[PDB]
């Protein structure tokens, strides 16, 4: 079959994209880098099906508090997000700190 | 304007449809809307289930290049898998068709 | 002289996508599909969209069937007769609070205040000020504080208030009392119904307000770790999403989930007796036995 | 936590730590792209048997 | 006005020579839990413009509510009258329902 | 006839599926390598009956 | 805990086996013991036949790929050398259904 | 998870011996039972030596 | 893709355009100088499209 | 329900100073019910489900 | 059926009496599980004293 080989090149093509996500976002504020995990799959008989992507998480530890001598900035250095509603009236969690009016 | 004046020559209206897949590519890259898709309902640009616009900016085509690459591979060996039926199917006619 | 075409029903390959709406069985089970006539049809094939009236459908026009949902707040009920899945685009409607919980770890050491009339904004004649919001019948909130004195030993009173009724009368008595144990356990007292005012006609809420599992036992300062209420004010909705066991839930912009059906897969006790019916599906008949639905969470699926 | 106002917070993105996994990265698919050949000419024999 | 009441004003914005109108057309009587309570219906009469003969229509404010949803907005809004015009396509549907745009 | 190369044909098929599963889960974290194995069938006759 | 103390709440139990190799797969990363696996067999880290932990740290993948792309052109060769017969088969059988 | 069980990263609970009363030690021969974390506060101990 | 690359050499180069106008207006009256902000890019997906 | 009676046997064991104390193999004869998995035929002639 | 090792150099429990409310008293605590007629399951913890 071919499914063996393109489940497997499926997956290797999103591990090239999330490292290629991180490198490009190296200068964002409130950005956390990510990495994703597999699992195997397996049907009723014995064989092997393929891989599956189990789900991209996330890494949350802290970065560098950088000074930039504006008033309006807040930078958190434990756990806590800041709390933002949208237009529509959904709320939103964010880590990024710079404000304005 | 000259004299310290603004005027609003209108607001762009966008769509949304109860359901995709139903609009008919027409032409260019333009849909049009049909029987399978629902009725137009238009709205503003921020408020609602509307996203909202950005200014000097477009958007790509979202087409992958090596997932469509190794779509043909499979292809052409389900052609070529294919046309050996009615290699089959023809040469059973050929030799039922000169036995008498 | 030919006998009959058999079939072949061993799993196939599982191939990911990315869709919303396309799910896939990985064990023994059909999808149970109808059309405008009330013939039922079986199906493996799970490529669903939606359409003018919003309910789930295959890409040829046969309807997806699954256990409804009703009830306050709707349940999903086990075994009903089976029914069209729909998504629904109207609007919620609010619900009124009737309970609230509030959590609190007092403080041992606190001494008892002198200015002994209670006063509301004379601050040195309460210890401790706590605030929930409730909900009315149309949605507006309520700011319903509280006022936590400590009057003797391992006692402490407690008084209410609302905070947005414009006619608000300032209490004089205390809503209730709270005994503590020696090694500080609340014992009694635990519970207290209170009623909020009212604002631009709307219904009076009347809500229970237990203070259970609470604490004092020298904690540093006084606070409140966990406060809740059951009510919400409206909304509309934002997605939907399938979930792994098979219900479908929207999600609304009040941070709330509705159920709106489950799949209902059903397995027989024979197959190789299905006749085919042109497109994706299958027909139950004789010599297949009867349908057999059933859940896709536990049993033979 | 606590606040600390005039400041911002960086990416924790550690670059020489992702200029490795594209080495181990590419090697992955650079071998999983060598089942595809094989599969294809197991079955172009198939093919020209006859 | 006052608490589940509401006053409808309508006017005509095309023909500049109606009337200013400071007359309360209708009113709105909501539920104390929030539903419609009477008074949905309505008749307004439009103004003319180049000598054809004017429109007189109901109109309705069925299914409304007031429960406190944020802001103020509008649904749906529909109507059953149309300009002329000529055939530009035609087709077969899955029914044998011959339509026509 | 045709068995005593079909039987072979079919063997062969998963001795490239193991090797390819093998390969397709290189990055995982709790995988074990995987391994097949084979042998020949006879009935009463003295001629195989293929893998 | 805040007051300069530590509590435990549990302990992370393993289980060995009599015999490895016959535990069947179901999917993802685990296993389920059936016949021809034995009883459970349950301890704790330290003590006993059961190797310790370490945190901080997972357990790689044991597949070498020296030993496995040199398999696939063994196999490769195995299929189109079996193939090799099918060929003279159809060209006998042929010859005796097109004779006379 | 929220309710804060050791789970691994498709939606299994991790087992393990429990804790008895406070002060908390581990059985040896109990019902294996799935780990949690409670969040609730530690009790006070009176003092008994000095 | 191809996207996530060139997207972020795209905006890691007015992070060089905004740093060279800032050295060259180093002597004009009344110039203020100016940063860039990024931000991520996320579709229905799980998997980060650039910046 | 009805009460159960057995026979616990420590047979074969050891003392002699193996560092501490462990417990290195135990089994009973019962077993809690269950429903119908598979069948499959031996090769006996008989036909066995698990 | 049960095997066991014990240590031969551990020390009596310095406890005078046997009471199965403190870990003290004994040396060595295990359990089997049993089933009863019904099917469910029944705990026997085994106290081993020296």
């Amino acid at each position: 079959s071919f499914s063996q080989a393109v489940s497997g090149l499926n997956a290797a093509a999103t591990n090239l994209d999330v490292i290629g996500n991180n490198i490009a976002n190296s200068a964002t504020y409130g950005f956390k880098s990510g990495t994703a995990s597999f699992a195997d799959m397996f049907a009723g008989s014995k064989v092997g099906l393929g891989v599956k992507v189990a789900g991209i998480t996330q890494d949350f530890t802290d970065g560098t508090t950088t000074n930039t001598g504006r008033g309006l900035d807040v930078a958190i250095s434990q756990n806590g997000f800041f709390r933002l509603v949208d237009s529509n009236g959904s709320v939103f969690y964010s880590r990024n700190g710079q404000f304005k009016l | 304007y000259s004299n310290e004046q603004e005027q609003v020559l209108g607001q762009i209206v966008l769509a949304n449809f109860a359901n995709n897949e139903g609009l008919a590519s027409q032409g260019d890259n333009v849909w049009a809307a049909t029987q399978a898709s629902g009725v137009a309902l238009l709205g503003t640009a921020g408020s609602g289930n509307f996203g909202k616009l950005t200014n000097g900016a477009l958007e790509a085509s979202n087409v992958d290049l090596s997932k469509e690459l190794v779509n043909m591979i499979v292809a052409q060996r389900n052609y070529q898998s294919n046309a050996q039926t009615i290699k089959t199917q023809d040469q059973i006619l050929n030799t039922l068709v000169n036995l008498r | 002289k030919v006998a009959g075409i058999t079939q072949d029903f061993t799993d196939g390959t599982t191939t990911n996508t990315g869709r919303g709406l396309d799910v896939a069985i990985s064990q023994n089970g059909f999808f149970r599909l109808v059309d405008s006539n009330g013939s039922v049809f079986y199906s493996r094939n799970g490529q669903f969209k939606l359409d003018e009236n919003r309910n789930l459908v295959n890409m040829q026009g046969m309807q997806l069937t699954g256990y409804p949902a009703t009830g306050t707040p709707p349940t999903i009920q086990q075994g009903a007769n089976p029914a069209p899945i729909t998504i629904p685009n109207t609007l919620m409607a609010a619900k009124s609070t009737t309970t609230a919980s509030m959590q609190i770890n007092l403080n041992s050491t606190d001494p008892v205040p002198s200015k002994t009339p209670f006063s509301v904004s004379d601050a040195d004649s309460y210890n401790k000020k706590g605030t929930v919001t409730v909900y009315d019948s149309q949605g507006n909130a309520h700011d319903m504080n509280v006022y936590f004195v400590k009057t003797k030993d391992n006692e402490w009173a407690v008084y209410t208030h609302d905070s947005s009724d414009p006619a608000a009368t300032a209490p004089t008595t205390a809503s209730t009392t709270l005994k503590f144990n020696e090694n500080g356990i609340l014992e009694s007292g635990g519970t207290v119904n209170i009623t909020t005012g009212t604002i631009n006609g709307a219904t009076a809420a009347t809500f229970s307000l237990s203070f259970l599992n609470s604490m004092q036992q020298n904690t540093g300062a006084n606070n409140i770790v966990a406060t809740n209420q059951n009510g919400y004010k409206p909304g509309d909705l934002v997605s939907y999403q399938i979930n792994n066991d098979g219900t479908v839930v929207g999600n609304y912009s009040n941070e709330q989930e509705q159920v709106l059906g489950q799949i209902v897969l059903a397995n027989f006790a024979n197959n190789e007796g299905l006749a085919s019916q042109g497109d994706n599906v299958w027909a139950a008949t004789q010599a297949s036995g009867v349908a057999l639905l059933g859940t896709a969470g536990s049993g033979n699926f």
